[PDB]
């Protein structure tokens, strides 16, 4: 990266005198495919004699079963977890007098038939094959016998999607909910119910959790939301160009895919028998050979089936952190300010916002970042009358002529007094301090 | 495999079709085949110049061989022989010689020798089947037939199914003999001495060998089975040209190649044939559709279920789910007046209540069951909760005047059994060997 | 106390599909070491134990594969208590939702088989009531904002209150601070303001 | 600095637990390509191998 230097010395001090107001997307998968097998039809083509050689196995796919029915319960645990943070359905009122602040593209869209929002509806198009599963029906099978698609050959030899039990509409219903709540009741719908509370203030109460004073806001209100429109805007252009914007669902989504082909494809391994066709072997065999055969076969499709289910252990297992860390970053910065650095974005955390994906969650961190700094000549303490002057809250500046305290994350300069500071012990003991007179009131 | 189930939805293994009739579909030739020729011929080749025959048109009976011939050896690779009737045989050549009987364990994969080296060799990856039968009555006269040679020296071993008829002098020694005859360099071809009285390890034993290729082009010799009709829209067990399997077999368009008979998909099992009677092609599906799922509370409750079928269109269900090959406790659950039609595919079992409550049994796509008393089944739409709308306004504010103090527990796992296991016993119950 | 006795669960049940994946034959003659032993001489003897070795050091290996899978995610549970032991009981978590529905006081642990509880007392506000607010205050001509808590009015006077609970006190110089003239927020209100 | 060696260790004996699960008959006549590929024909070369 760019080698830099910075100015470092003992009595320089670089102040912010402006700031940006930045929204940054963060995307982190929640749930993937529900996948499920019939061992039976997988193994054996519904022939008799090979299910027979495999009810004698019978534990092996009714443990392979309970693990793949695991795996599902886990993704709909995870999707739950991550979005019915709350259960009171909050709605967003019809008048939008946000101080200036414009949710249009993240809130609702009540035209569309879903009620997606924008940047949801974005989020929609950038995954291509998000669904490929329950939605495809029985007769195209039969009907597009041409095409060969994968998911009738997957669907012919026992390997379903099953369907996720919220559906978008009822995630983005939650998510709804969330933005609801965040931008009308502030943070105080998790801690309990919801109250409520103009959105400026909330905006201050965030401006002073981050420890800058709120009046700065009330200062530069108008600004601060321009700011906050255009980097709305900003995402609203960033991920409407690029395709690998989601790229961190996508491959989930051609994980999940992959496996399934490659194990439609394992199927044609003969595995030391004679052919990898069971029909085969059974027209071609008298009893016993083809019992030996097709145990080789059981055998071998068997492990691969194992093979499957173990792979999937592991990435439902990555899936289930990532959902973990998705539900805390939902409570810690949805429903609260996250004091913790750089968890919710670069810079200190003003708010998240909540937008639904196909198989994750995206967020939209608005976050404080200072933009323009000042050097200034400081020094650690006042000596006005034999006593030191330390600051309460603020540092101590100057610009080369007079002294003033200011707030550590923003140029306010304030004059001396003796409500600004404090007063502890003689001024012969500490390293730097300076003379100067503290106005008293 | 247990009796008590729980409350939930499981997905359950597709049992419920049984098949019940069988398919067999064989060209229609007739022409018997040419067993005269192969077995009653006049005279056999010599083993070196053996004689190679196609047979084509055929139906391999072979019940005629019964009356007469009985045949000492008779050993078949990549075929078991009682499936010989079931099939159909594509590439077919007989190999048809003679050699004296001790000689007759070399005419097998992998074997060596005089006959498996410089006469007549077989692949190791050999499909299809020998014959040998003592021919003493025949091929021996008295004094000795010498119409019969075999190539005593040679170069190098033959490749698979070559012939080798050279008569150039074997040089032998490290002398060139210039094509005459003489000391340490002897003609190859040296003449079988088959007098009637001797031993059975120097008695003519006549050999043919069968060569044929199995379920990979089309079949002219067919097996001597009675072809039946063609019942399509049913899964049935099949015969077409040999390849036996299950399924439904249903009208398709694939533009096969004239020297294709069968198609195979990525998995390589078959799924596109040829009808060898009227030349179309026909595309074998299975006959368990796929996802069954059962939705039951468990059982010490009560003993009622409904069943989502994934997928679905709710009009199809009984020709996917194959409802006539079922009983009728299975038709009733085929269809019948609690049809629902979900994103996730059709429910049967459980009627459709408008209502929506925070649920027990979920079945997907947003739709919930339970089973509430009306002691029965009943499938929704789950409650998100309670629809609310906080009353924001630009200047008030909610303070609160009033709190709680809430105890919530919350149970965290932190360690498990540390199970330890003994390879040896548990695979070996302390057994030496 | 279900999330334990789940664990409780697999663990004997996967011990239990152990013992019956014994009774495998692995495309073996039998599924019983003495049965092959008893009926055979040694060289097929040695093919068919063979088999029956290769199928049930397969079944372990997929047990023991199955463990790490559940022992990986018992190790991320116990990270997560020992991380909530740290935060909640051993000091007061400022993180939301992390220890309990609402704000944190305290927790206490106890302890549970392969498991451990967490007893999180939090603080839930109960009942509120609406008021009217103003995000500052003109005094004569500068604008006072408050430096804990908000401005709120019953309809007829304006105090100070802290955000959770609702404990008015009159406006004074020490409530609030000055910054600047009153004309450029917005929603700012007229009024006095005592000084001591 | 315990945790990272048992890292490395468990990399590097997993490596050289394959390279020795190398020397396995898995129930073929030999352990050794070589040997089988020697004292074989095609048909059950195929098999063993
Ligand atoms: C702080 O930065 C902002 C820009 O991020 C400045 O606002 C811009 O100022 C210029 C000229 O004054 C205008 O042309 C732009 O229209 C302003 N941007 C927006 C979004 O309104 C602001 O002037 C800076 N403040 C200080 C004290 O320097
Ligand atoms: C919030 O931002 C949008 C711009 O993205 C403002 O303009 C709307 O843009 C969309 C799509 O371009 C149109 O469907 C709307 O008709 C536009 N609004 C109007 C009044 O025409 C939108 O106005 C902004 N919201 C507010 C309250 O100012
Ligand atoms: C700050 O002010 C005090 C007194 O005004 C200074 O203390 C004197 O410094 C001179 C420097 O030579 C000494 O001669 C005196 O003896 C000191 N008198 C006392 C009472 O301390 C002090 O030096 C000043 N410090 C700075 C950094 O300006
Ligand atoms: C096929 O014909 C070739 C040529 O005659 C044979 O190869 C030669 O065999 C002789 C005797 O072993 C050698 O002296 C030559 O060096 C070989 N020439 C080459 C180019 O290989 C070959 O042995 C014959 N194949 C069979 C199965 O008989
Ligand atoms: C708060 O008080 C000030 C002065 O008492 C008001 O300012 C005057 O408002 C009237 C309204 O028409 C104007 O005619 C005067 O020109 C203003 N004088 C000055 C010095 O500003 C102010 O309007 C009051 N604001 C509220 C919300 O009550
Ligand atoms: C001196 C005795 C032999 C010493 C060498 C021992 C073993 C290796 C040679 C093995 C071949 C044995 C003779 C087989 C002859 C061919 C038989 C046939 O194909 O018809
Ligand atoms: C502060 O001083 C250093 C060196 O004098 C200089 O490099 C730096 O640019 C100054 N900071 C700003 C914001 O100008
Ligand atoms: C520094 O601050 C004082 C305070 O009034 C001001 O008078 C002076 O002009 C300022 N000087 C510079 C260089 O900024
Ligand atoms: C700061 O650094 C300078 C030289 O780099 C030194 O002269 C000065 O004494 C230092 N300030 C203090 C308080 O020691
Ligand atoms: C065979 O021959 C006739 C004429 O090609 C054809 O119509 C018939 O369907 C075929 N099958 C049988 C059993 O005759
Ligand atoms: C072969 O020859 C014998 C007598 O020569 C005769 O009885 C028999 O029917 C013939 N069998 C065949 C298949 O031609
Ligand atoms: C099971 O049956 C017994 C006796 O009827 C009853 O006491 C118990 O509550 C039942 N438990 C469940 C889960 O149904
Ligand atoms: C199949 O499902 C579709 C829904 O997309 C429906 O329009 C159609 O009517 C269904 N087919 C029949 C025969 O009902
Ligand atoms: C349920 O809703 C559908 C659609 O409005 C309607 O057709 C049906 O009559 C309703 N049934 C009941 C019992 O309310
Ligand atoms: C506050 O005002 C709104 C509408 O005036 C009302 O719905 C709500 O109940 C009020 N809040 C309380 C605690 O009464
Ligand atoms: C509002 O607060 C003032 C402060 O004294 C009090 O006098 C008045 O009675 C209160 N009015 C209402 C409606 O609460
Ligand atoms: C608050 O909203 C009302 C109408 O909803 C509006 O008249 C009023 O001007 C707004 N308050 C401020 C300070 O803009």
């Amino acid at each position: 990266g760019a080698e830099n230097s910075v100015a470092y010395s003992n009595n320089s001090i670089a102040i912010p005198t402006n700031f940006t107001i930045s929204v940054t997307t963060e995307i982190l998968p929640v749930s993937m495919t529900k996948t499920s097998v019939d061992c039976t039809m997988y193994i054996c083509g519904d022939s008799t004699e090979c299910s027979n050689l495999l009810l004698q196995y019978g534990s092996f796919c009714t443990q392979l079963n309970r693990a793949l029915t695991g795996i599902a319960v886990e993704q709909d645990k995870n999707t739950q977890e991550v979005f019915a943070q709350v259960k009171q359905i909050y709605k967003t009122p019809p008048i939008k007098d946000f101080g200036g602040f414009n949710f249009s593209q993240i809130l609702p869209d009540p035209s569309k038939p879903s009620k997606r929002s924008f940047i949801e509806d974005l989020l929609f198009n950038k995954v291509t094959l998000a669904d490929a599963g329950f939605i495809k029906q029985y007769g195209d099978c039969l009907g597009d016998i041409a095409a060969r698609d994968l998911i009738c050959a997957q669907k012919f030899n026992g390997l379903t999607v099953l369907p996720p039990l919220l559906t978008d509409e009822m995630i983005a219903q939650y998510t709804s909910a969330l933005l609801a709540g965040t931008i009308t009741s502030g943070w105080t719908f998790g801690a309990g119910a919801a109250l409520q509370i103009p959105f400026a203030m909330q905006m201050a109460y965030r401006f002073n959790g981050i420890g800058v004073t709120q009046n700065v806001l009330y200062e530069n209100q108008k600004l601060i939301a321009n700011q906050f429109n255009s980097a709305i805007g900003k995402i609203q252009d960033s991920l409407s160009s690029t395709a690998s914007a989601l790229g961190k669902l996508q491959d989930v989504v051609n994980q999940n895919a992959q496996a399934l082909n490659t194990l439609v494809k394992q199927l044609s391994s003969n595995f030391g028998a004679i052919s990898s066709v069971l029909n085969d072997i059974l027209s071609r065999l008298d009893k016993c050979e083809a019992e030996v055969q097709i145990d080789r076969l059981i055998t071998g499709r068997l492990q691969s089936l194992q093979t499957y289910v173990t792979q999937q252990l592991i990435r439902a297992a990555e899936i289930r952190a990532s959902a973990n860390l998705a539900a805390t970053k939902m409570s810690e910065c949805v429903l609260g300010q996250s004091k913790r650095v750089d968890f919710c974005g670069k810079g200190y955390h003003l708010m998240s916002f909540p937008q639904s994906a196909p198989h994750g969650v995206v967020f939209l961190h608005v976050t404080y970042v200072p933009a323009q700094e000042k050097n200034f000549t400081t020094a650690p303490a006042i000596c006005h009358d034999g006593k030191a002057h330390f600051p309460r809250e603020g540092v101590f500046v100057s610009n080369g002529t007079h002294w003033f305290v200011t707030q550590r994350n923003f140029y306010e300069p304030q004059i001396i007094t003796t409500d600004n500071t404090f007063v502890s012990g003689n001024c012969d003991v500490v390293i730097g301090i300076v003379n100067n007179t503290v106005y008293d009131p | 495999k247990s009796f008590t189930v729980e409350k939930g939805i499981y997905q359950t293994s597709n049992f419920r079709v049984q098949p019940t009739e069988s398919i067999v579909r064989f060209p229609n030739i007739t022409n018997l085949c040419p067993f005269g020729e192969v077995f009653n011929a006049t005279r056999f080749a010599s083993v070196y110049a053996w004689n190679r025959k196609r047979i084509s048109n055929c139906v391999a009976d072979y019940s005629v061989l019964y009356n007469s011939a009985s045949f000492s050896t008779f050993k078949c690779y990549g075929v078991s022989p009682t499936k010989l009737n079931d099939l159909c045989f594509t590439n077919v050549y007989a190999d048809s010689f003679v050699i004296r009987g001790d000689e007759v364990r070399q005419i097998a994969p992998g074997q060596t020798g005089k006959i498996a080296d410089y006469n007549y060799k077989l692949p190791c990856d050999f499909t299809g089947c020998v014959i040998a039968w003592n021919s003493n009555n025949l091929d021996s006269k008295v004094g000795g037939n010498y119409n019969y040679l075999y190539r005593l020296f040679r170069k190098s071993n033959l490749k698979p199914f070559e012939r080798d008829i050279s008569t150039e002098i074997y040089q032998a020694g490290s002398t060139p003999c210039n094509g005459v005859e003489g000391f340490n360099c002897y003609f190859p071809l040296q003449s079988y001495g088959f007098q009637p009285t001797n031993g059975v390890g120097y008695q003519p034993y006549r050999v043919v060998v069968l060569s044929f290729e199995l379920l990979h082009a089309p079949a002219t010799v067919c097996g001597p089975k009675k072809s039946t009709n063609l019942v399509k829209n049913k899964c049935v067990n099949f015969n077409f040209n040999g390849l036996t399997g299950t399924g439904v077999l249903t009208e398709s368009n694939k533009k096969f190649l004239p020297f294709q008979q069968f198609g195979r998909d990525i998995a390589d099992t078959t799924d596109a044939v040829r009808d060898p009677q009227t030349l179309e092609i026909l595309d074998i599906t299975p006959c368990s559709f796929g996802g069954v799922s059962v939705i039951t509370p468990g059982t010490n409750t009560s003993n009622q279920v409904a069943v989502l079928y994934q997928g679905v269109n709710c009009t199809e269900v009984p020709v996917a789910i194959h409802a006539d090959q079922l009983t009728p406790t299975w038709r009733v659950y085929s269809t019948g007046s609690n049809v629902f039609q979900t994103r996730a595919g059709c429910l049967i079992g459980a009627e459709h209540v408008n209502n929506s409550y925070e649920c027990d049994i979920p079945i997907g796509a947003g739709i919930c069951a339970s089973y509430q008393t009306s002691q029965s089944i009943i499938a929704y739409t789950m409650s998100l909760g309670a629809e609310n709308s906080v009353a924001y306004s630009n200047n008030s504010i909610a303070i609160p005047t009033n709190f709680t103090i809430s105890v919530t527990t919350e149970i965290l796992p932190v360690s498990m059994t540390k199970t330890s296991v003994d390879c040896t016993m548990y695979i070996c119950g302390d057994s030496t060997e």
